[PDB]
């Protein structure tokens, strides 16, 4: 009998995992302050690492990377790209870190720059609340964070002439294999993208809260503006005569590679008294001409309603019972 | 040439000090019987393993070493054992009864009766010495004797010899090794009332040493004395630069120099490598590159934790056998691309490397098997705060219920001490935190 | 990756690597000691004499 | 570390005999106190329990106390029976009469200086006493009146001293007399206060395991001692044979008694008694099981503070510790989880004699609380009513001591409930 106990009541995604793990009747679970547990599916803030491995004859195993933070947290992401030898980079937009060390001079630098050269110095002011602004005393005025260049050419889906962002989900498991979902979503404006007012933060900001709230025109195009991999497939067939596979998914492939193997030594537990895995929410954006861009990476990502089910009995069968045989869904990368 | 007095309290200090000392007599050439062909100062000298052994008109070396037990079973086995030769008796000390893994119980009640007996012993060896340097104290955490009486001593050691280092070998507490109930408190408690008093302090955990048995040597239940000659080794690689000719930790005050820039942060993290079984009929020897990539590995730690998750203090790189620093620095500059080595801002990123060459010395019949080279790493990491977490974890636990308090008040400690050294505790916790964690 | 301060004797050497720049009184015991006896003493004078009773 | 031991009225004299006899030949001692073994292990801590006579004579530490002389005249008979010394029978003429307050008032008062000379005779030649321990039983006269008289006076004289007892509990499945709860709640209360650990035998689990697991129809106190000796060889072989750790009475109260008012334990054994040796995980799985508590009490109605665990016989020690830790991280809701660690586990090479191998079990459970609660029931149902009192009244008690006694033991039964649910 294998046991387990819980520390983020919070999480739907494993709160199935939870629920299916009772299904199989291998599987008890215990008090959320019992260290004999074989698994555990830790909170988010202040996971206490320190004390897993540490009880004799238990093979324990936790849902989190230790450090995984490092590229889940918007400012620690850009720094880790700009001083990561294996990151130097083409598809992660020029970002900045602004204290309200600090890169002030260095952004401004760039900003006037662009000015000069006629080009868009659109920029997009974000931290862990958004302002978007063409203007940098405007930006810098809201800080007092990660600026960003906000990519001003989307590809926008027809008809409706509207943004998107697509959501992919990615498990590591203890053996540090990159596993990646083969299902993902699109989140998707259901305003018209207007370049012209950036003040109006619906048709540019893909937030599925966003679109429930303020869009007025939510759920007109798809059921709860999520459209999925099949549909945007077909889509791109029919209106650019290409596929996913080509047009994108090589790329988002080739990005969530870079940014796990770039920090796999600092965090695997290959030869550490406890193993871990983790769930990931990598975001992408997609511009006119098809190229992808990473947007930020989520280390506790919530599922699509229709994907929790094949999802999280995916998690069971790859990351746990792995570890813990009872008595593919996945794009290994 | 400054002498050096090695104090054994208690079952864990007293077997480990019997380790130690089988180990240097091997390492120095000293027969069971004291005598030592090679040494041609007859009744005398002043050479670097004089810092360990003094001289006697006969000829024979005797440790300058004290064993202290409140209980006389575990010492009994020194009087009778293989160097009953050795030590002359004064050097040997047991009480009747025990502490009962009860830290009030040698501190207060059986402490205060035999301390003065301890520090004359104690005395007695110092007045031999022209320039003592100070001490080396091993003991457990969790013993009653090991954590109580020990605090004590420390305390009077500070009055007594004000000016001189102690260094500290203690035994963190383990389940997996025959670990009391109650170790937890013990542990906390003499933590507590010795952290003002120790310069610098090697913990080792009996968990670590204990898998490094099973998955190295291949040993299904490790021993006490399998346990023991490992840490030895250990032990031995931490203290070789007392008692051989070098210029790296000449003195006991350069370990605090050298790996202790806090002074409540002297708790330095040792790794060792290569742990090789002696039944290990094939054997491929292993180079420097490998011996020194192994010690970021956290299966070859003293403690398990994760120092890729901590900052360094400092590190020393301490050699045993067929070693160049050329080959040294050829493997720290690649260590350095693929680990993660982050040092705090205000500490220089560097290794202070020693190398002897005669290579370790194993005990005829052991577990460890002859190698051709290994190495010692000390790095104070913020990492091992980790083993203060866990520890500070269990004693909350029981404290929160007051388990087991009413044996400590029973011997006449105050409830208050038990939240007192718990306060301590929460602050070395927290600053720890601050030197090595980022917002 | 500098090397300092390199000596070198017949039994071994040793250098510095560098890869990157920057009580209570005796008095006092006594009492702590003498503390936790009169309280072991107030101890079994109460237990002695409940059993007196 | 040499123990005292004192066997007080009829059930603690025959409880006590058989405890001797068994150990004696674990010790390879004889009925002639001559050392006969082939085995250092068997004399290398057998100062515990003996002392050494001249021409190598061992002769156990043990004081025979009576209020009548009939059943220590059958331990002088029996097997045995040479091997005790002479001056330590002390016993007199009249008897308790299953009588609390004569054991402990008026009848035992009159023996009671002799036993302490004795006592104080056989503690002046220990290099360091370690402590006391006492058979008797709870449901009498003199093992429970004067057993517990005997237990105050100790205190006085070794207040730092441990006292551990064999405590038989009654059952009316195996009762004398009617007032055995009035004699068991009476003692209850001594002990609470007098004793450092008590191994709560219940004379109702020591029938039920006859009648039921053993198939023996008609159990005798013959077939119950059978349990009790195996079980008191068990509980002791970390005190009589040389270990990884050197343990005590002292050290064993430590670990196993978080408050000191819950310190009776719930003693186990397997295999309960053929010639087929039990593998490590059927010894494992036995010594756990109800059926094998030497107390009539469901563990899985409370909650575990502290448990020990002796395996003896040569077996995988790897193998032990796989099964032991198999059963806390399968059944981790009956561990308290406040006190980290709270099962340690012991091997000893020597076996028990007709064994291979074995396994004794000591918990300190809050289930042990249903042992007080049935104790309690009984007493109430005859003291509500006043029944049977005239028999303690005669001797110079007052109701206002019984009632003392029951809210005493009810404050137990209410302490073991408070940390059930801690
Ligand atoms: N590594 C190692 N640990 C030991 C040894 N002996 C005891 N220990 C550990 O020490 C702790 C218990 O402390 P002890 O040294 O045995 O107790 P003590 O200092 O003699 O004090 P007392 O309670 O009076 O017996 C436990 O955690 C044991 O695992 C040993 O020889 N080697
Ligand atoms: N550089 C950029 N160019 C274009 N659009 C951008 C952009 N940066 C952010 N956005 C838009 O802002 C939205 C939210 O930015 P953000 O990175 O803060 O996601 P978020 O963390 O607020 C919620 P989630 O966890 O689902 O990503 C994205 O969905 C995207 O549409
Ligand atoms: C709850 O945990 C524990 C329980 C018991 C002990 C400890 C412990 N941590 C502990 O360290 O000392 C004791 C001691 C002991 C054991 C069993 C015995 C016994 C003991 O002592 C004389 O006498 C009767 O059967 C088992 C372990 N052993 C080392
Ligand atoms: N297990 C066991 N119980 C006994 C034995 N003799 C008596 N008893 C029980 O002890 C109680 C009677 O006490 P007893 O020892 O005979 O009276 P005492 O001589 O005054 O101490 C009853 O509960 C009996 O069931 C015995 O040999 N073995
Ligand atoms: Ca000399
Ligand atoms: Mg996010
Ligand atoms: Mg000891
Ligand atoms: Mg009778």
């Amino acid at each position: 009998m294998y046991t387990f106990v819980v520390r983020d009541e919070n999480s739907s995604v494993y709160a199935e995992v939870s629920r299916l793990l009772l299904a199989t009747g291998q599987w008890k679970r215990l008090r959320k302050d019992n260290p004999r547990f074989n698994l555990m599916l830790g909170e988010r803030n202040r996971l206490p690492f320190g004390r897993l491995g540490h009880e004799p004859g238990l093979v324990q195993l936790v849902n989190y990377y230790r450090g995984a933070d490092k590229l889940c947290r918007k400012a620690s992401l850009v720094k880790l790209i700009k001083t990561s030898p294996e990151l130097s980079c083409t598809w992660f937009p020029e970002s900045y870190v602004i204290y309200p060390t600090d890169e002030r001079e260095v952004f401004l630098a760039a900003y006037n720059r662009r000015r000069e050269g006629r080009e868009g110095n659109v920029w997009i002011a974000k931290s862990s609340g958004i302002l978007i602004s063409s203007e940098a005393s405007e930006l810098l005025d809201f800080i007092d964070h990660v600026i960003q260049k906000y990519l001003e050419k989307p590809l926008l889906l027809e008809p409706g002439h509207r943004k998107f962002d697509i959501r992919s989900w990615v498990l590591v498991d203890h053996l540090y294999n990159i596993y990646l979902y083969r299902e993902g979503v699109l989140r998707t404006s259901s305003e018209p993208y207007n370049s012209a007012n950036f003040q109006d933060k619906t048709c540019h900001l893909t937030n599925h809260c966003i679109q429930k709230e303020y869009s007025k025109n939510y759920g007109r195009y798809e059921e709860g503006n999520e459209m999925f991999f099949e549909e945007f497939n077909q889509y791109l067939m029919d209106a650019l005569n290409t596929t996913l596979e080509n047009s994108i998914l090589l790329q988002i492939k080739h990005i969530i590679r870079s940014c796990l193997m770039c920090i796999e030594p600092a965090i695997s537990t290959k030869h550490l008294h406890y193993q871990s895995f983790q769930l990931f929410g990598f975001d992408f954006m997609v511009d006119e001409e098809l190229k992808v861009w990473l947007i930020e990476v989520n280390g506790a990502p919530a599922c699509a309603q229709k994907l929790y089910a094949e999802l999280c009995q995916g998690i069971v069968d790859v990351a746990i019972s792995s570890v813990f045989p009872l008595a593919s869904i996945f794009i290994k990368l | 040439m400054r002498e050096c007095i090695s104090i054994h309290v208690g079952q864990a200090g007293v077997q480990i000090g019997n380790a130690c000392w089988e180990l240097y007599c091997l390492e120095h050439g000293i027969q069971p019987d004291g005598q030592m062909p090679s040494d041609k100062t007859i009744g005398g000298g002043d050479d670097s393993f004089n810092t360990f052994f003094s001289e006697t008109g006969a000829g024979k070396h005797v440790p300058r070493a004290v064993f202290v037990d409140l209980e006389p079973t575990v010492i009994d086995e020194v009087r009778t054992g293989t160097y009953r030769q050795l030590f002359h008796p004064e050097q040997l000390i047991t009480g009747k009864e025990d502490a009962a893994n009860n830290y009030a119980r040698g501190h207060y009640t059986i402490g205060k009766e035999i301390i003065d007996l301890v520090l004359d012993r104690i005395r007695k060896l110092a007045d031999q010495c022209t320039g003592l340097q100070g001490f080396l104290v091993f003991h457990s955490f969790g013993g009653g004797t090991g954590s109580g009486f020990t605090s004590l001593l420390m305390e009077r050691l500070s009055v007594d010899y004000g000016k001189k280092s102690k260094l500290e070998f203690s035994i963190y507490p383990a389940p997996q090794v025959s670990t009391a109930v109650v170790e937890p408190y013990n542990s906390i408690l003499t933590t507590h009332t010795t952290l003002e008093h120790s310069d610098c302090a090697f913990m080792v955990d009996n968990e670590a040493i204990y898998d490094i048995c099973r998955r190295n040597l291949d040993i299904e239940r490790p021993t006490y004395t399998n346990l023991n000659r490992l840490i030895s080794q250990i032990v031995s690689s931490i203290t070789a630069s007392l008692r051989f000719d070098g210029a790296l930790n000449v003195d006991l005050t350069e370990f605090q120099t050298n790996l202790v820039p806090y002074p409540r942060i002297h708790f330095p993290l040792a790794t060792y490598a290569p742990v090789i079984s002696a039944e290990k009929a094939y054997h491929e020897q292993l180079s420097v590159a490998e011996i020194t990539n192994a010690c970021f590995e956290p299966a070859n730690q003293m403690v398990k934790c994760d120092p890729r998750h901590g900052k360094y203090m400092a590190c020393c790189l301490l050699y045993r056998g067929d070693v160049v620093p050329k080959d040294v620095n050829a493997a720290i500059a690649t260590i350095k691309t693929k680990r993660s080595i982050q040092f705090v801002d205000w500490c220089p990123t560097g290794f202070k490397v020693g190398i002897n060459y005669q290579p370790p010395t194993v005990v005829p019949g052991g577990d460890l098997a002859k190698v051709q080279r290994a190495v010692c790493m000390l790095s104070n990491t913020t990492a091992i705060a980790e083993a203060w977490a866990r520890l500070d974890h269990k004693f909350d636990l029981m404290y929160a219920k007051r388990a087991f308090v009413h044996w400590y008040v029973g011997e006449g400690m105050e409830e208050g001490e038990f939240s007192e050294a718990r306060e301590d505790m929460a602050a070395l916790e927290k600053d720890y935190e601050e030197v090595g964690v980022d917002s | 990756m500098e090397v300092i301060e390199l000596n070198k004797c017949t039994s071994g050497q040793s250098f510095e690597v560098i890869l990157k720049p920057p009580d209570p009184s005796l008095e006092e015991i006594q009492k702590k000691l003498e503390a936790a006896e009169e309280r072991r003493k107030y101890q079994e004078a109460e237990l002695l004499k409940h059993l007196a009773e | 570390r040499e123990i005292v031991h004192i066997q007080a009225g009829q059930c603690g004299n025959q409880i006590g005999a058989k405890f001797w006899e068994v150990i004696s030949d674990e010790h390879g001692i004889d009925p002639t106190g001559s050392y006969h073994g082939d085995s250092d292990l068997q004399l290398e801590r057998i100062n515990v329990y003996y002392n050494e006579a001249t021409g190598n004579k061992y002769v156990p530490r043990a004081i025979l106390v009576d209020l009548e002389p009939g059943t220590m005249d059958s331990v002088r008979s029996g097997p045995f029976g040479q091997i005790f010394r002479p001056d330590n029978f002390v016993f007199g003429q009249s008897g308790a009469g299953n009588n609390w307050a004569k054991g402990h008032y008026t009848e035992g008062a009159e023996l009671v200086d002799s036993v302490l000379d004795v006592v104080r005779k056989e503690s002046e030649s220990c290099d360091c006493l370690q402590g006391f321990q006492l058979t008797h039983s709870l449901g009498g006269g003199t093992g429970s009146g004067m057993g517990t008289l005997l237990i105050s006076k100790i205190r006085e004289e070794y207040p730092d001293r441990i006292m551990n007892t064999f405590s038989v509990m009654p059952s009316p499945k195996v009762s004398d007399t009617v007032v055995e709860p009035y004699n068991a709640t009476l003692s209850v209360h001594q002990l609470v206060e007098n004793t450092d650990e008590t191994y709560c035998i219940d004379n109702e689990a020591l029938y039920d395991i006859c009648f039921r697991t053993l198939k023996l129809t008609t159990p005798t106190y013959g077939d119950l001692n059978h349990l009790v000796s195996a079980t008191m060889s068990g509980v002791t072989t970390c005190l009589r044979f040389p270990g990884q750790l050197n343990a005590d009475l002292r050290k064993l109260a430590v670990n196993m008694v978080p408050f000191p008012r819950l310190h009776f334990f719930m003693p186990g054994f397997a295999p309960l008694t053929q010639y087929r040796a039990l593998t490590v995980p059927e010894l494992t799985q036995q010594m756990f099981d109800s059926k094998n508590m030497m107390a009539a009490c469901d563990p899985r109605h409370g909650r575990y503070l502290t448990v020990a665990a002796i395996f003896r016989g040569r077996m995988s020690m790897k193998e032990v510790d796989e099964q032991m830790l198999n059963v806390q991280n399968k059944n981790s809701s009956y561990f308290v989880e406040w006190i980290p660690n709270n099962v340690k586990t012991a091997v000893c090479d020597i076996p028990p004699r007709g064994l291979k191998m074995s396994a004794t079990f000591i918990g300190n459970s809050t289930a042990i609380q249903e042992l007080f609660k049935r104790i309690s029931e009984q007493f109430t149902a005859m003291f509500r009513r006043k029944a049977f009192l005239h028999w303690y009244t005669g001797e110079g008690m007052d109701e206002m001591e019984f009632t003392e006694a029951e809210s005493n033991m009810n404050d137990l039964v209410s302490e073991y409930q408070q940390y059930q649910d801690a």
